[PDB]
């Protein structure tokens, strides 16, 4: 019965343990430190009367989109701090948002268990196949946007048809965040089961399902190279090629809120509910410096494709876009 | 050389009067507490106290210490008007925050409805405008005519009729409004406390309200009482008792007010 | 060319004007989350506060038959098979179900239904009698603004309950708990509701939110109290040590039922006053139409109890 | 029941060397480190 599954789990654990050839810290030792780099709020995207729970960059590296706690969705020009469009959401609560690389449409999730894609140039279509609140979205293509739901079942959509092309299921706990790789041939998802499984684009099979973290996995982001990714304060990093824990990431006691790497990957912009995002070295595994401009807990972060600067969307209604 | 020590004490008082409002104003400007009607009103009162301490206090201190007034009357009347305006602004803001709190308690379903950033700006502007200090400069309404004419002296010998109405419109109506509003607040808090006490098993607010009421009371009542007395009764009041008591007491009020005025994080931020 | 800058400035001005117009209503509206226990009558309070009827009756009767099939799992034979086989739905079955409800097995299942789950026996008799008056009554957002204040009720309805952690600015969280469902599966339903209330009150995110716990179905609780089939002592041992509270305001009226109701309220209030958030209990039945008025008085007693705590007396 | 299937699927993986993966990641961070903004051309 379950003894066979337990034996398989033990064999997987043993293979992973023996796979450990050397410690990452050994390589980190020779790595020269990044240095204390203090970000500055060269702009202040403010003027949004809610606890902004969404913060997604645009592929053009010019515009960002945020979702209200009351239902107002506003697109922002980071250069002019002028809100280009403000389309309110039919559902009062929005739990996530995403900007399509084509830019023709902007994705806006919600807690109404229905995902609606808005047409920048009204709602183009509504997706409601999944069950429970839309955990996260990231428009992979102009017709394929990946959703995420509290039903422990992430799904792929065809925007034109408005039906779930495929299905992904198997996670014990509710999935709370998903991220897509630049290669677009794979993605990852962090669930409440303290586990992460890198699903396939079409097959729907977990390439390397890891469960290193202790508490629920709030968020996960891809490394720029696409060969690795990363409620407890610790935010571990895993190398998909080795399926192990690349490095374990001490006085911090708050909860991890969002994760985002840098263009060179050295900086791992991590924001907490302690109101001060802590930026840690990805290779040297050291805490270099922090930033803090807002008051309420941080909701989401992000980095532009050009990598010029970063955004910090908190619940304090102020999206201080640090530079 | 006791005058030297008295002047040192006065200098310390002036420095405290400046700092006790400058710190609050700087914290309000640097932090995100702004746009709140209560925070905006507190900042306005602190600005009034800062202006009063910066302008009126040192000139009056120099007048007390050195008998001669080394400057001219054209700016001396400006000093008198500025002092009148600052005292009026402090009292008016102390009453305005009371009115805001009273409406917040008595109608929470309209507390956020009535208050607004534009409404707060209008209220603050009206309070500052409420003329009573510009009239003495223009109308010259501010028997020892030599001091009003000579250059050495500056003694406040004004109309008995002007003094009564000025003191009334500056303090009496604010006093009645503050007392009534705060008594209503105390009654509402007592009723809420009893309603909570309806829970079986398992009054500091009285002291909390009493501190902020008594500060204004014991800092302002005697000076205006003496003002009315000297307007009515001429030979009863000595000059030195009037001066010491009036100036210093009302002025100390601004510092006491900053202290009476969340802010700890802003204060600790610097 | 500065035309682009001028156009963007005009658009930003229009958007800011619209946002300023909306902010008045956005702040004016008061929001409440009606987090209620499953099958605790949360609909009944919502129905009172505010084609499918026949469909509901068929749904309930099938659920009643589903309970009857589950009644077989616990502890006219062909008629029972007819409904159970036709239980799934995308005349003869109707009559077979009516007969099965008339069968003594239905009476036995209704009598021993603590372990069983039901929506409903009054409607089941009514369905057998069979819409009728009050038969249907016996994120679903709600916008029922009082003539004085704008009140909007939000329904969530999730073991992890991160949906709770999502909300942090509701004026109050309605926690409808059915007092009667205490004999009704390792732990009793009342104890599970108490655990849920403890979790909500002791929530890190929901630090500054009060709960208005309306003890629903108090009439059913009193009725079950009138019979001594299952004393509260057997379910809750501490009941025997408990005695009547010093303060009591009985309606018109049963000392035993009064003791039971006050015990339940005190049990809730202990966890409520453990640790701010102020719990406002009530004793309500479905017929009581003053629910909206009580909620309004509680809400007016929230902000007043909040501003005084907001760095004041 | 499907957990056995998932474990069997995860059984067959061509695991890469941890040391080699670490070195590759270090080199990848070194190569991209030049153009890492995190003032003349910076939009700010
Ligand atoms: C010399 N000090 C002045 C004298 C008269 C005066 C004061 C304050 C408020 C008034 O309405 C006054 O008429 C005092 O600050």
């Amino acid at each position: 019965l379950r003894q066979e599954a337990e034996q398989l789990k033990n064999q997987i654990r043993d293979a992973r343990k023996a796979c450990a050839d050397a410690t990452l810290s050994q390589i980190t030792n020779n790595i020269d430190p990044v240095g204390r780099i203090q970000m500055r709020t060269r702009r202040t995207l403010r003027g949004h009367l809610a606890k902004i729970y969404a913060m997604h960059w645009g592929t053009d590296s010019r515009l960002l989109v945020s979702a209200s706690q009351d239902g107002k969705l506003i697109i922002w020009d980071s250069y002019t701090t002028n809100k280009v469009h403000a389309i309110p959401l039919r559902s009062s609560w929005v739990m996530t948002c995403a900007y399509a690389p084509s830019g023709n449409y902007v994705a806006c999730g919600g807690l109404d268990n229905i995902c609606s894609i808005y047409n920048l140039k009204r709602v183009s279509r509504e997706l409601a196949g999944h069950t429970g609140y839309l955990s996260c979205c990231r428009f992979l293509d102009d017709n394929q946007i990946v959703t995420s739901s509290g039903d422990t079942t992430c799904a792929l959509w065809d925007i034109e048809t408005g039906q779930q092309t495929t299905t992904f299921t198997g996670h014990t706990g509710d999935v709370m965040s998903l991220s897509l790789a630049p290669d677009t041939r794979l993605f990852v998802s962090g669930a409440c089961d303290a586990s992460a499984k890198l699903w396939d684009v079409r097959e729907g099979m977990c390439r390397q399902t890891f469960t290193g973290h202790e508490s629920d996995i709030n968020a996960i982001c891809f490394f720029p190279n696409g060969n690795a990714f990363a409620d407890d304060a610790t935010c571990r990093l895993f190398d998909l090629r080795a399926d192990q824990e690349l490095m374990t990431y001490d006085n911090i006691i708050c909860g991890i809120t969002s994760v985002s790497f840098s263009k060179s990957g050295r900086l791992l912009l991590a924001g907490y509910d302690d109101f001060n995002c802590n930026v840690w070295d990805a290779l040297k595994a050291d805490r270099a410096g922090v930033l803090a401009g807002h008051d309420n807990r941080v909701s989401c972060l992000g980095v532009t494709d050009d990598g010029m600067a970063v955004a910090t969307g908190s619940w304090d209604s102020f999206l201080k876009i640090w530079n | 050389v006791w005058v030297v020590g008295m002047g040192i004490v006065m200098s310390l008082i002036v420095l405290a009067i400046v700092f006790g409002n400058v710190l609050v104003i700087t914290a309000i400007a640097k932090f995100e507490r702004l746009q709140t009607v209560t925070n905006y009103f507190i900042t306005s009162l602190a600005c009034a106290d800062l202006v009063m301490g910066l302008a009126v206090v040192p000139f009056g201190a120099a007048h007390i210490l050195t008998k001669t007034w080394t400057f001219g009357n054209f700016w001396c009347e400006f000093w008198t008007s500025i002092d009148v305006l600052c005292v009026t602004a402090s009292i008016e803001t102390l009453c305005v925050i009371a009115v805001d709190r009273y409406f917040a308690i008595t109608s929470p379903f309209k507390y956020q409805s009535l208050l607004t950033k534009n409404k707060a700006r209008v209220i603050i502007l009206m309070v500052w405008i409420v003329l009573t200090s510009f009239l003495p400069i223009q109308m010259h309404w501010y028997e020892a005519i030599n001091c009003y004419a000579e250059e050495t002296c500056c003694d406040f010998f004004t109309n008995q009729a002007y003094a009564i109405a000025s003191s009334i419109v500056s303090f009496y109506v604010p006093l009645v409004i503050m007392v009534f509003v705060y008594s209503r607040v105390f009654q509402e808090a007592k009723r809420q406390l009893q309603k909570i006490d309806k829970s079986e098993g398992r009054h500091k607010a009285l002291k909390t309200l009493g501190i902020i009421m008594g500060t204004f009371t014991l800092c302002w009542l005697p000076f205006f009482i003496v003002n009315i007395v000297h307007v009515i009764q001429d030979n009863l009041i000595r000059k030195e008792v009037y001066i010491l008591l009036n100036w210093i007491g009302y002025v100390n009020s601004g510092f006491n007010p900053l202290i009476y005025c969340d802010f700890r994080i802003a204060f600790q931020e610097l | 060319q500065r035309n682009e800058e001028k156009a963007q400035r005009e658009a930003n001005k229009k958007i800011e004007k619209q946002l300023q117009k909306d902010k008045q209503v956005y702040r004016a509206t008061h929001r409440l989350l009606l987090l209620g226990a499953g099958e605790s009558g949360k609909s009944t309070i919502v129905k009172q506060m505010r084609t499918k009827v026949q469909d509901i009756k068929n749904n309930l009767k099938e659920a009643i038959e589903t309970i009857v099939a589950a009644m077989s799992n616990l502890v006219n034979q062909f008629r029972v098979d007819y409904i159970l086989s036709v239980m799934n739905v995308p005349p003869e079955f109707y009559e077979h179900a009516k007969a099965l409800w008339e069968d003594e097995g239905v009476r036995a299942c209704y009598e021993r239904s603590n372990e069983y789950q039901l929506i409903a026996q009054y409607f089941l008799d009514k369905i057998d009698v069979i819409p009728s008056d009050q038969d249907l009554l016996r994120i679903f957002e709600t916008k029922f603004q009082v003539d004085k204040v704008n009140f909007h009720m939000f329904d969530v309805g999730d073991e992890r309950r991160k949906w709770i952690q999502c909300f942090n600015d509701v004026t109050a969280i309605i926690f409808v708990v059915a007092s009667s469902s205490y004999n009704m599966n390792q732990t009793n339903r009342l104890q599970e509701a108490l655990n849920l209330f403890k979790s909500i009150w002791n929530n890190r995110w929901l630090r500054t939110i009060s709960v208005i716990l309306f003890l629903n179905k108090q009439d059913l609780l009193a009725e079950k109290v009138l019979a001594g089939k299952s004393k509260i002592e057997d379910y809750f041992p501490e009941f025997a040590r408990y005695t009547t509270p010093e303060d009591a305001t009985p309606e018109p009226e049963d000392p035993r039922v009064t003791r039971a109701k006050y015990f339940i309220r005190d049990e809730f209030l202990r966890i409520s006053t453990a640790s701010r958030h102020y719990c406002y209990p009530h004793f309500t039945c479905a017929v009581d139409t003053e629910n909206i008025r009580r909620v309004f008085n509680d809400c007016r007693d929230i902000i007043q109890r909040m501003h005084l705590r907001q760095y004041e007396l | 029941r499907k957990l056995v299937e998932q474990l069997k699927m995860e059984a067959n993986i061509d695991r890469i060397k941890v040391s080699k993966a670490a070195a590759d990641l270090m080199a990848y961070c070194e190569a991209h480190a030049k153009e890492d903004p995190l003032a003349s051309e910076n939009p700010f």
